[PDB]
């Protein structure tokens, strides 16, 4: 009920609260890395950012109005895009490398086909930077992927209306920021074109797995 | 699914 | 410096639509085979190429790029336009897909090969998702051309970017002429562009099937579709 | 090379 009656600042105050933790891999420096065991640290993480996110998912506006069957699928459809632009927000002072966590700062070469996927996810993470991203943007943009990406595969209409909300919300932030008319809707495009990049980033990363816990693997079912 | 009873408190 | 800027929005939209290429028919059937519908598809696909390449030569902005970076964008983008095409043309035709005018297809026939009622619903979302909205041939253009140039451009500068800032500045001044307010043109750009996430989706998924159907020699694929593909591996 | 290039050039 209460996401469309939510102004502008109330939105942001709700998506800032709700921020997950940065969690720490398990990255011990003097092991050698195999790459069973690189794979290994990032399903460890990955898997652990699962269970935040998921708990994270519940408190973005809108999201517990749904039916539980229309929740599970957002996140299975959304799960890998949202941990890649949360990898890309954190890796953004860290020109040419990916903070997949405070202790786990890897570089293209620590790559290797997840170089491809690093190679974009860096550009991702260059762009963010260039544009100079703000946290309240980022979180608005992390919502909307999560409303966003499973929506076209009468509850529909709730996910659009709720989708709208987050658009005036990026829209108050730019304007506040003093940006002209013309510049907000430029950067409101400039963003929600990224959230392509990022679609692609996910389904190429999707592909190329084709060593995994139990709830990836269920989640990982949902995109074949 | 796990990503179902984790959805329920 | 690059005329594209210095175009009007207006004369950003008549240069669009006077770029658009023409809506090409298919062999002249049903019921139909795998190898006969992926015979017809790619046929239709490849005549319909030539044209998208010498569209997008018309798009603002685009014949300033080098040949290596016009060369990338196409690759990247040359499905998601395909798929942009057949979509609009089937919003006025609920239920099916358009891919010529004497190629009208429903669901059924999509059974007909391996993945495409997957990707036959998603289409057909995505067209009743803009007869919903009521989308505008002037608005489809700037979306198709914005796909032309956002596709690639992460995976290569900023000429691309002012070109893409004034198809945004092109989509605005069409919705305040359609009389839509301030709110309304924000939300109404933000859902034509996250549909565009759903393209870039739909295009991914088909691209792999293309790959598989590359590998079984399911049909011959020309050489032409097969470098366009083969940027994607 | 490519078509591609063929049919940008032309
Ligand atoms: O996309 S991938 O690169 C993926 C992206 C990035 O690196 C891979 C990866 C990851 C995720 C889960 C996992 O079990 C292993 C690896 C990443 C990650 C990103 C942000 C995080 O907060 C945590 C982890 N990928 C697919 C994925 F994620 F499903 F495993 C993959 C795997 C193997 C080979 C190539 C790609
Ligand atoms: O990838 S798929 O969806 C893809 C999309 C749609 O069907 C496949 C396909 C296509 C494209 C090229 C080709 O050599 C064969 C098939 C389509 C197409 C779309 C628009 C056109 O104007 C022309 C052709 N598929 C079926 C498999």
């Amino acid at each position: 009920s209460l996401a469309l009656s939510l102004t502008a600042d109330q939105m942001v105050s709700a998506l800032l609260d709700a921020e997950p933790p940065i969690l720490y891999s398990e990255y011990d420096p003097t092991r050698p890395f195999s790459e069973a065991s690189m794979m290994g640290l990032l399903t460890n993480l990955a898997d652990r950012e699962l269970v935040h996110m998921i708990n994270w998912a519940k408190r973005v506006p809108g999201f517990v109005d749904l039916t539980l069957h229309d929740q599970v699928h957002l996140l299975e459809c959304a799960w890998l895009e949202i941990l890649m632009i949360g990898l890309v927000w954190r890796s953004m002072e860290h020109p040419g490398k990916l903070l997949f966590a405070p202790n786990l700062l890897l570089d293209r070469n620590q790559g290797k086909g997840m170089v491809e996927i690093f190679d974009m996810l860096l550009a991702t993470s260059s762009r963010f930077r260039m544009m100079n991203l703000q946290g309240e943007e980022f979180v608005c943009l992390k919502s909307i992927i999560l409303l966003n990406s499973g929506v076209y595969t009468e509850e529909k209409d709730h996910i659009h209306r709720v989708l709208d909300k987050i658009t005036d919300t990026l829209i108050h932030l730019m304007a506040k920021a003093g940006l002209t008319l013309q510049q907000q809707h430029q950067r409101l495009a400039q963003l929600l074109l990224i959230l392509s990049h990022i679609r692609h980033m996910s389904n190429k990363g999707m592909e190329h797995l084709y060593p995994l816990s139990d709830l990836l693997l269920e989640m990982l079912d949902a995109h074949r | 699914k796990i990503l179902h009873r984790l959805l329920q408190d």
